[PDB]
């Protein structure tokens, strides 16, 4: 889920981008691989705040490849997930494994021994969705899942979801 | 010519001054690890041989073997032998079920060539058919070549001169080597002199 | 005084044959032989027992048994000897590496 | 300093208040003091990545209803961010998507509510992300709120939360 | 061709510290291998296509290096892993000058 | 192709931190639990699964993935097993070791013979360092015989404080082999101590008791002292050699690890089945040695493991120590490409800082050059030159890493070069390369030339330059090294160059001078007999590079115009140059033109002799390199040497019998 | 084993000569800091000679 | 059924297979014939003991023997406890053949290619249950 | 300070340590004939007080171990009286330099 | 600061004996260009001479004492080197010099 | 995964999810992975666990 | 293989030798700022030394290789190492030298400062 930090990224600043305006030029490379990238250690990183003043130190040039090694200090909005949190989201695909709900910028996963047993997969159905006797969940559908399990790589992060739980599932 | 080096006369050298053969014999021989595990003398093809060498197959014969007589060249396989390998394998992509033998060839050395002296066949005192190639080719005397007197006073070529550039008498004899004067105090190599 | 008579002794063998060296090389040798207090002399049991890192000791003698000491004694290697770099194949801290090379912004844009 | 190894630690759960090593209360900024945690609500993040958003359109310049919102923000993500903004973009979609507060005004007023209530930022931020309405529902959907609040403050709380929802 | 002790010898004496490194590693055997942050240890499975990396025994997936040794030096610590010693290699500084 | 991208952080290794694996730990980072002595399947075609050469493990074969990391050769590390022992074992680097904290600690509770309540462990507690308070403590308590249950108090020897303690009796233990036997005194009882019974004293020793041994908590406990579960090492530490590509001959390694599984499996065989007792210490005993010749096969009063050809086992230790061990043979010196070997020429025509690269040896050594706009043209034509003609370039290196050789690139045309790129061009003139004479006794006997490339087979050098080298052209053999990248070229121009080199440390002169024939030449031309015609002044005048074009006034103008030998040796002397030496009997006037006097770079009397151009302090050489710098000592030392061999070729100089006869 | 017994002492940036462990040998290098390429043997006047030539 | 874990050496830009690959063995590299891309470099070509796993199986047995300082109580010890081992008895007795083989081949002077095909003939029918009552002369007769 | 002639008792030495801050030294008569301070090899050593030892730590950016030691046997430091974590001024004759002050800590 | 004024106090006597008014005025005749000159130069080459940080100095040292010893009543030379680093308690002439 | 017989859990399966958002590939085999009989054998425990302990009481009771 | 008389010593080879005899803070600490001397009281020289100035026309060519802005006008200079030459001599190399002093702290000396006297 959303939190705040201050966190601190190491950027590998080319000797081609030496030239008389480098500041903007570390902050644009920040800028990419910080929006939308996955770290297992501080979860999906979305926005970085406090773009006008960001600290920055000396560079350190590596004495082998001869690049700029910047240790850039900044404030940036996360996303990282945890086990036992219940959240909202939509459903965007699914199978007769299960199906994945979009919770902000993460596909969490709900296997098919997950749900309660009224849920059934119907594959004729177009799009093929999980039914039950008081609920239908289909694609785009509003849903409540809470999280078990979530593995967070170096660079990824899958999570397991499941409605087991009462007062889940379609609002 | 200074301190160990020679000035030898590069017209000398063309003349035949020191100038030599070597002689250089590959032996290689075919076994039997077992009942079908053997190899044979034979000329490779790339059809149905696989991890050949990557010097040229073209000198040899239909058994695998140089005739003398041929010139060769660095990398140039002399002996051609091949052992088969266990069939249907996958191995560096470029292998299929033509491939039944694997190359065990001798090529020659990287940077010697010369001339296929003489080849010999034989069987050992086990029965299995081995080769013996005589390599042969001619050492001229060059640059950085060692010589040496009869008394310790080696040394290398340190550049050769045509007999237009050396020194030369009123006969007109010119040196077909220069030494350094320097070599001989320090050593007190007087019967250097004397044999002169 | 210990010291003195060493370089002493050191200068004798050195200008035996004529030969001469200058002096701040043996006074070197004889301040590191005189550092420890005692006459710590240039063996695999003198200057090879000091905790001067594992691999720096490893390097020159007994190398099995002193690896078998810092596993047992759980040492640590600082890293900062020459050696130590080397098998780590890492830039040494001597000569072009007894610094480092950061890159200034300042003067850069102050340049244009 | 730290004797680093494999030493005894719990795994991370969310009843349990374990958010891992590096989420603790206390937080170290980049002037070395210590700062509480904090944890925003769905709502609290989508306005504060609108107004982050909306001040790198004015840096770079200087050098309501859910659809027109939506495509005001989409287009904002299309003129400010560069590439790879498609994880920033259906984060986007998912605030707006999923929001109960539309102003500062309500956020405020849900952060002022819930800072004397002396409960944890995360467990205030589940709530005011979960559009919860039974006080048992509460306890059963963030089970850290068992044995840490009471039932009546909670159900006013989720009353109040709910009055405060527009939209 | 031997760049044994005593050329290691010169080049420390002429100060050449970037040459020596070059000629250790660049011009023999660079090898790039992963240690774990917890422990020293390489014992570190580099999925490189997958991106995934772990070192199982300290089941951290976030806390992993890459080092650049020379291979014999990887050599040299897996033997004395199979010494039974730890040749726990730490990329920081944990005790004071 | 080099390595694949890595996202993990890139970093040094800034500590190395020591100790003992723990068995949970061997248990931990193993990826396989190796079972079967056998390496090959029953088919022999593929890896047996749990055995010495499980893939999981790794894998050693080009066209074989590792198992767990699923890379080849160049990716993989490699991944260790483990091997659960049926009896814990010793240590065989550890014995005397595990003898010393024995006689240390009690043989029942697993305590410390002498506590804080004595005075002399207290001192020996002082001690900071962990090797000499552990050797106090073990000379004060290995005469210590009894486990102490009871001690008088440290402040009055009065009352009896129980300490902790059993108060047994401790006894002497010594090693017989690779066991060790304790024997009780009599009120002697002498029995083998067993391994388990020391391990789980060890166990019982108390955090504590070992820190006061030395013994750091969580990386070296004494317990683990003990093996009781052995790592396996992976295929890549101990790799299948092939003899003709038929033979599949494993290492030495894999042979005792074969063993220790073979002993392994005996003894839980033994134990499982019921075994008499000394069926049972015979199989243990057979597995320890097999540990200890494992791990070291040189013990003292020990029989060494054998080969087959009946060759010692090589054991860890064997690969550790030694000159090809693994420290001094691999890791503290190594072999390394881009290095040439040939023999070395001598030449007057090239200058101080040169060398004389063979065409072939340049054709063969490349330098990785990056493409710029400032040399995209010349690249281009290298490239277009291709690898079998000097100058020309053999590789192009893509900015992804990939590498293109430019033979079998030809036929598929030619290549434009993009920023970036590297080419590994052939090196041309005034590469700096490293130059080295073994045994290279000091930091001036391995130097930074300049390429010169020559077409002949010898690495040719100045003459003047062979004193530092110790080098002699009677065959000698001298390495030469190219650096690959610019930084290091950078610094080996700037720091290893032979002219910044000239004066040596060592002894505070200059360590290369006019030596040999240019010595004898030089003292021959600076004679008052010695007067040069128009005609070969002319040309010793041109020989100089740095010659302004004007032509001196002779010594004589009527009725012949002369100059003489000091003239046109002070050409090669730049102006500025002051230098001064008396000798004995040496005034103003000389009249046996002994001593020196140099003005303005023209010399004055004396003949030029060792004391004023060989290796001298202040000679010609010291003062020119410490007032004008070194390069203009190198044009010196090349200016001197051209004029010096021209002149001495056109008057010649020999030596005879004669000149031996009195 | 000379050049292993003191292959980690360098001239630090304080002019201190210290080894790998920063143990001081020297507190200036060679007693004087002066680099032993740069040294010239040359002669002190005042030590030798006469008192009256001291004077003159 | 199993991995696979093979390596193809295909070239990623010419794109022909099976491709056209040249080692070279002197240069270090291994490179697409067509387009001269390199594929895999650093190749590799002692410190062992040669072993032929077909004439004596995987058998890895190292034998204890006299060192520079040996003592004899524990080489007797050492030798007895490799003696009862008992998963190598059929090694045990497949070597012992194997040695009585040699032995007859060398008694009557036969050259060495006979003593491996009689080796390999004894060992590809050991343990037979066609040939288990038979003497053992007679089938190291027949092997021969 | 205690002068004796030939030898001590062991009986003794186990008491020569005493209560603190008195100090027991014995000195043999036969080791004391001649002075070692006037000997020419040894050179001028001075001992530094604590704030001068602090000076020289904080100026030097020095630890208590990198500094040159001296035993506490050595017969100088004997001569001085030396203790634990004393550190000696050394003033020496360089052919180099003229005077050279090292510094060497009493351990 | 003492420290440098005892690492210079040698050459400062080489330089008081060789810049004295005396041998300035008397035997160098020097001008006020001329001695201006001089004493830049001086500190100029004093500067120069000053050893580098970072040098290697315990290597130069070995090779530079090493190196002499390959170009080789009372023991003398190699054995009696050998007897110095390894310090034995024995050698072969123990001696003393009384005066 | 049935062809390299190596065990998955429920986290690492998410991973290694396809395009097709339906199966779970290997990533050696590059096989669809399938379902191990675990967690329907939980009622065998239990029978087991109540098939030891009936059987244990007069161990108890001693 | 060969036989030869002529005496080449195999080197790095004393190990023959060896089995021949074998029988005989309070200012700093941490990563504190206190590491970094303020530039009022640097004691460092500002000669900026031999291993320096190689270490900088290394990085300074290095770094042109690859196409990082010349900071100086070219004469038609084409190699790497003389244009770093040629930016250290009018001072216009932007970099700064950090001289570690042994206790860990260090100084900040930039190449416009440093006195290039060699
Ligand atoms: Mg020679
Ligand atoms: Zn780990
Ligand atoms: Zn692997
Ligand atoms: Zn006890
Ligand atoms: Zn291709
Ligand atoms: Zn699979």
């Amino acid at each position: 889920m959303f939190f705040i930090k201050d966190l601190s990224l190491n950027i590998t600043l080319h000797p081609s981008f030496f030239g008389p305006r480098m500041k903007q030029y570390l902050k644009t490379k920040l800028l990419e691989e910080v929006e939308g990238s996955c770290t297992g250690k501080f979860g999906y990183i979305l926005c970085v705040l406090d773009y006008d003043n960001i600290d920055i130190q000396r560079g350190r040039i590596l004495p082998t490849d001869g690049s700029a090694e910047f240790n850039v200090k900044y404030r940036a909005v996360v996303f990282k997930p945890f086990k036992g949190e219940v959240v909202d989201g939509t459903v965007v695909s699914c199978s007769q494994h299960g199906f994945e709900v979009q919770v902000g910028p993460m596909k969490v996963f709900v296997t098919k021994h997950l749900m309660p047993q009224d849920l059934t997969f119907n594959a004729g159905s177009n799009p093929p969705s999980y039914q039950s006797s008081e609920d239908v969940i289909t694609i785009k559908s509003r849903i409540r899942v809470k999280i078990e399990g979530c593995i967070s790589q170096v660079s990824s992060i899958h999570a397991i979801g499941s409605i087991k739980e009462d007062y889940l599932g379609a609002i | 010519n200074q301190e160990d080096s020679m000035i030898m006369n590069q017209s000398s050298i063309d003349r035949g001054l020191f100038r030599s053969l070597f002689f250089r014999s590959y032996m290689d021989q075919e076994k039997k690890y077992g009942m079908s595990i053997t190899e044979t003398f034979e000329k490779p093809q790339r059809t149905n041989t696989l991890r050949m060498k990557h010097g040229t197959y073209d000198k040899l014969d239909d058994d695998g073997l140089i005739a003398p007589g041929v010139r060769v060249s660095g990398e140039d396989v002399i002996i051609g032998k091949t052992t088969p390998i266990s069939p249907d394998e996958e191995e560096l992509g470029q292998r299929t079920a033509y491939h039944s033998k694997r190359d065990a060839s001798t090529p020659l050395r990287s940077t010697e060539n010369g001339i296929v002296d003489q080849v010999l066949v034989t069987t050992n005192q086990d029965g299995l058919k081995f080769v013996k190639v005589r390599v042969r080719t001619t050492k001229i005397p060059q640059i950085g070549d060692k010589f040496a007197s009869r008394h310790g006073q080696k040394g290398t070529i340190g550049i050769t001169y045509r007999r237009e550039d050396m020194p030369f008498t009123a006969e007109g004899i010119v040196p077909d080597l220069i030494i350094n004067p320097h070599a001989i105090p320090s050593r007190m190599t007087v019967a250097h002199l004397i044999e002169c | 005084a210990g010291r003195a008579a060493l370089y002493k002794e050191v200068y004798n063998v050195i200008a035996s044959d004529g030969s001469y060296v200058n002096y701040r090389h043996m006074a070197l040798l004889v301040d590191v032989m005189t550092t420890q207090g005692g006459l710590t002399s240039v063996t695999r049991h003198g200057f090879n027992r000091s905790n001067t890192g594992a691999l720096m000791r490893c390097s020159f003698e007994e190398t099995v048994e002193i690896l078998f000491e810092a596993g047992a004694s759980a040492e640590l290697d600082d890293c900062r000897g020459v050696s130590e770099n080397v098998i780590l194949g890492q830039m040494a801290p001597i000569g072009t590496g007894a610094f480092d090379v950061m890159i200034d912004e300042e003067s850069l844009v102050k340049y244009m | 300093r730290r004797r680093r190894l494999k030493k005894v630690e719990e795994e991370e759960n969310a009843a349990t208040l374990q958010l891992g090593q590096e989420f603790q209360l206390k937080q170290i900024n980049h002037q070395g003091e210590e700062e509480e945690l904090i944890a925003l609500n769905l709502s609290e993040a989508r306005l504060v990545i609108k107004e982050a958003l909306v001040e790198r359109r004015r840096a770079f310049k200087r050098s309501e209803t859910r659809e027109k919102e939506l495509e005001s923000i989409d287009v904002l993500l299309e003129q400010t961010t560069g590439g790879n903004n498609k994880d920033l973009k259906n984060t986007m979609q998912y605030l707006t998507n999923f929001s109960r507060f539309r102003d500062q005004e309500t956020v405020g007023a849900v952060i002022q509510l819930l800072k004397s209530t002396g409960l944890h930022p995360f467990e205030v931020a589940q709530l005011g992300s979960l559009a919860c309405d039974t006080a048992d529902e509460a306890k059963t959907l963030i089970p850290s709120l068992n044995n840490k609040i009471s039932d009546d403050e909670l159900e006013r709380i989720l009353k109040e939360l709910s009055n405060l929802e527009t939209l | 061709l031997r760049f044994g002790e005593m050329e290691r010898d010169c080049m420390i004496a002429h100060g050449a510290a970037s040459f020596l490194k070059e000629r250790l590693m660049e011009a023999s055997d660079a090898f790039r291998v992963h240690i774990c942050g917890i422990c020293g240890l390489m014992t570190v499975i580099a999925k490189l296509n997958h991106n995934q990396f772990e070192c199982k025994g300290c089941d951290n997936k976030i806390d992993i290096y890459q080092i650049h040794i020379p291979y014999a030096a990887k050599l040299l610590f897996q033997e004395l892993m199979a010494m039974n010693i730890t040749p726990r290699l730490y990329t920081d500084r944990s005790r004071d000058f | 192709v080099g390595q694949q991208y890595s996202s993990a952080p890139l970093r040094t290794v800034k500590e190395v931190q020591f100790g003992l694996f723990s068995p949970e730990e061997v248990r931990a980072i193993s990826v396989a639990k190796i079972r079967f002595p056998e390496t090959m399947d029953e088919t022999q075609t593929r890896a047996k699964i749990g055995g010495l050469n499980d893939p999981r493990l790794g894998s050693i074969d080009r066209n074989l993935k590792c198992q767990t990391c699923q890379e080849g050769m160049n990716e993989c590390p490699g991944h260790f097993g483990h091997i659960d022992l049926a009896k814990p074992v010793f240590h065989v680097g550890f014995i005397a070791k595990i003898k010393k904290v024995c006689e240390c600690v009690c043989m029942h509770c697993g305590k410390l013979l002498l506590d804080e309540h004595n005075e002399l462990m207290r001192q020996a507690l002082a001690i900071k360092d962990s090797k000499k308070r552990f050797a106090a403590i073990w000379t004060l308590c290995k005469t210590k015989m009894v486990c102490e249950t009871d001690v008088p108090s440290e402040d009055d020897p009065t009352q009896l404080v129980s300490r902790g303690g059993c108060g047994n009796t401790q006894p002497t233990i010594r090693k017989d082999g690779l066991k060790l036997v304790g024997s009780w005194k009599k009120d002697p009882e002498l029995r083998v101590l067993s391994t388990e019974e020391i391990l789980n004293i060890f166990k019982h020793i108390s955090v504590k008791d070992f820190t006061s041994l030395g013994f750091n908590e969580v990386f070296s406990r004494p317990e683990w002292m003990i093996l009781t579960c052995l790592p396996v090492p992976p295929p890549p530490v101990r790799p299948s050699i092939s003899f003709n590509e038929s033979q599949r001959g494993e290492d030495d390694l894999t042979f005792k690890l074969a063993d220790i599984l073979k002993a392994n499996i005996s003894l839980e065989t033994l134990e499982h089945n019921g075994a008499p007792h000394h069926a049972i210490e015979e199989a243990e005993s057979l597995l320890q040695f097999h540990v200890a010749t494992y791990m070291d096969n040189d013990i003292a009063g020990q029989p060494q493991a054998l080969q087959k050809s009946g060759r010692p086992v090589k054991s860890i230790r064997a690969r550790l120590k030694g000159k090809e061990g693994r420290i001094r043979g691999n890791l503290m010196g190594k072999r390394v490409d881009f290095s040439a070997r040939t023999v070395i020429s001598g030449d007057p025509n090239l200058e101080l800082d040169q060398v004389g690269v063979p065409k072939s040896i340049a054709k063969t050594l490349t330098y990785p050059e990056v493409v710029t706009p400032y040399n995209i043209d010349r690249l281009t034509q290298l490239v277009r030159n291709g690898p079998n003609e000097h100058p020309g370039a053999k590789y192009v290196i893509r900015d992804s890493g990939d590498r293109i050789d430019l033979r079998y690139s030809k036929r598929a045309g030619d290549i434009q070069l993009q920023y970036g790129w590297k080419v590994e061009r052939h090196i041309m003139d005034n590469d700096p390369v490293l130059f080295n004479r073994q045994p290279s006794l000091h930091k001036m006997s391995m130097m930074a030339h300049r390429v010169k490339v020559i077409p002949y087979s010898t690495f040719r050098l100045n003459l003047s330059v062979t004193s530092p080298y110790n080098a002699d052209f009677d065959g000698d053999e001298m390495n030469l090294h190219v650096p690959q990248s610019e930084e290091t070229r950078a610094e080996l121009s700037q720091l290893c160059a032979v002219p910044l080199q000239i004066v040596s440390p060592q002894s505070n002169k200059p360590c290369m001078g006019i030596v040999q024939d240019t010595l004898c030449g030089i003292r021959k031309l600076t004679l008052r007999d010695t007067f040069i015609e128009l005609d070969q002044v002319l040309n010793m005048l041109y020989w100089v590079p740095d010659w302004d074009g004007v032509i001196p006034t002779p010594a004589i103008i009527k009725p012949k115009p002369l100059w003489s030998g000091k003239q046109i040796l002070s050409v090669a002397i730049p102006n500025g140059i002051h230098l001064q030496r008396f000798d004995e009997g040496t005034t103003l006037l000389s009249p046996k033109d002994n001593g020196m006097l140099i003005i303005d770079g023209q010399i004055i009397f004396g003949v030029v002799e060792k004391k004023t151009v060989g290796s001298s302090n202040g000679g010609l050489i010291h003062v020119v390199t410490r007032e004008k710098g070194p390069q203009v000592c190198a044009k010196l030392f090349g200016n001197i040497q051209k004029v010096v061999n021209f002149w001495l070729l056109h008057n010649g100089f020999s030596t005879g019998i004669g000149d031996t006869i009195a | 084993r000379l050049v292993k017994a003191l292959e980690d002492i360098m001239v630090h940036y304080d002019n201190t000569t210290r080894n790998s462990l920063g143990n001081v040998i020297q507190f200036i290098y060679g007693e004087d800091g002066m680099d032993a390429a740069h040294i010239e043997k040359q002669s002190l006047d005042t030590i030798g000679g006469s008192d009256a030539a001291f004077e003159k | 059924r199993g991995p696979n874990l093979n390596i193809v050496l295909t070239c990623p830009e010419c794109k022909v297979y099976p491709p056209k690959i040249v080692e070279r063995f002197s240069e270090g590299d291994v490179v697409c014939a067509l387009c001269g891309l390199v594929l895999s470099d650093k190749l590799v070509d002692r410190v062992g003991e040669a072993s032929n796993p077909l004439l004596d199986g995987n058998n890895l047995s190292t034998r204890i023997g006299k060192g520079e300082t040996t003592d004899m109580r524990f080489t007797k010890e050492l030798n007895k406890a490799q003696g009862k081992n008992v998963m190598d008895k059929k090694d045990n007795e497949v070597q012992a053949a194997f040695a009585k083989i040699t032995m007859l081949c060398d008694a009557a002077e036969l050259p060495k290619i006979v003593k491996d095909c009689a080796k390999e003939a004894y060992k590809l029918c050991h343990d037979e249950k066609t040939l288990k009552g038979k003497s053992m002369e007679s089938i190291m007769a027949a092997s021969i | 300070i205690f002068v004796y002639q030939n030898n001590i008792t062991p009986s003794a030495m186990k008491l020569v340590p005493s209560i603190p801050p008195a100090t027991i030294e014995t000195f043999n008569e036969a080791a004391l004939v001649v002075n070692i301070t006037h000997h020419e090899l040894v050179p001028k050593h001075i001992r530094l007080s604590s704030d001068e030892k602090r000076e020289l730590l904080k100026r030097y950016r020095l630890k208590e171990s990198q500094l040159p030691r001296i035993q506490r046997a050595d017969p100088v430091a004997l001569y001085l009286g030396l203790k634990r974590g004393e550190v000696v001024k050394i003033i020496r004759k360089s052919e180099t330099s003229g005077r050279y002050a090292s510094y060497r800590i009493c351990m | 600061q003492n420290a440098q004024r005892d690492a210079v106090t040698l050459f400062c006597c080489l330089l008081r004996s060789r810049l004295a008014t005396r041998r300035v005025l008397q035997e160098y005749r020097l001008t006020k260009q001329a001695f201006d000159w001089v004493l830049s130069n001086i500190e100029a080459q004093f500067l120069r001479s000053v050893v580098h940080p970072g040098e290697m100095v315990g290597v130069l040292a070995a090779q530079s004492i090493g190196e002499p010893a390959t170009q080789m009543k009372v023991t003398s030379g190699v054995p009696r080197l050998k007897e110095i680093l390894n310090v034995a308690k024995n050698m072969k002439t123990p001696s003393l010099t009384v005066y | 995964c049935p062809i390299c017989l190596t065990k998955y859990t429920q986290l690492e399966a998410v991973q290694l999810l396809n395009f097709d958002r339906t199966e779970f590939l290997c990533s050696l085999c590059d096989e669809p992975l399938v379902e191990d009989d675990s967690g329907k054998k939980n009622k065998e425990k239990q029978d087991k666990l109540n098939r030891l302990m009936d059987q244990i009481q007069p161990i108890i009771d001693s | 293989n060969e036989n030869f008389e002529d005496f080449d010593v195999e080197h790095f080879s004393d190990e023959e030798t060896y089995e021949e005899k074998p029988q005989f803070e309070q200012i700093r600490r941490k990563t504190l700022k206190e590491k970094a001397i303020p530039k009022d009281q640097r004691a460092t020289t500002p000669y900026m030394t031999k291993y320096e100035r190689a270490r900088i026309l290394g990085t300074r060519a290095l770094q042109i290789s690859m196409n990082a802005p010349v900071f100086v006008d070219l004469e038609g200079e084409t190699d790497p190492l003389r244009i770093a030459m040629k930016e250290l001599a009018e001072k216009k190399i932007p970099l700064v030298i950090r001289r570690y002093l042994p206790d860990g702290s260090f100084e900040d000396w930039s190449v416009e400062e440093l006195i290039v006297d060699l």
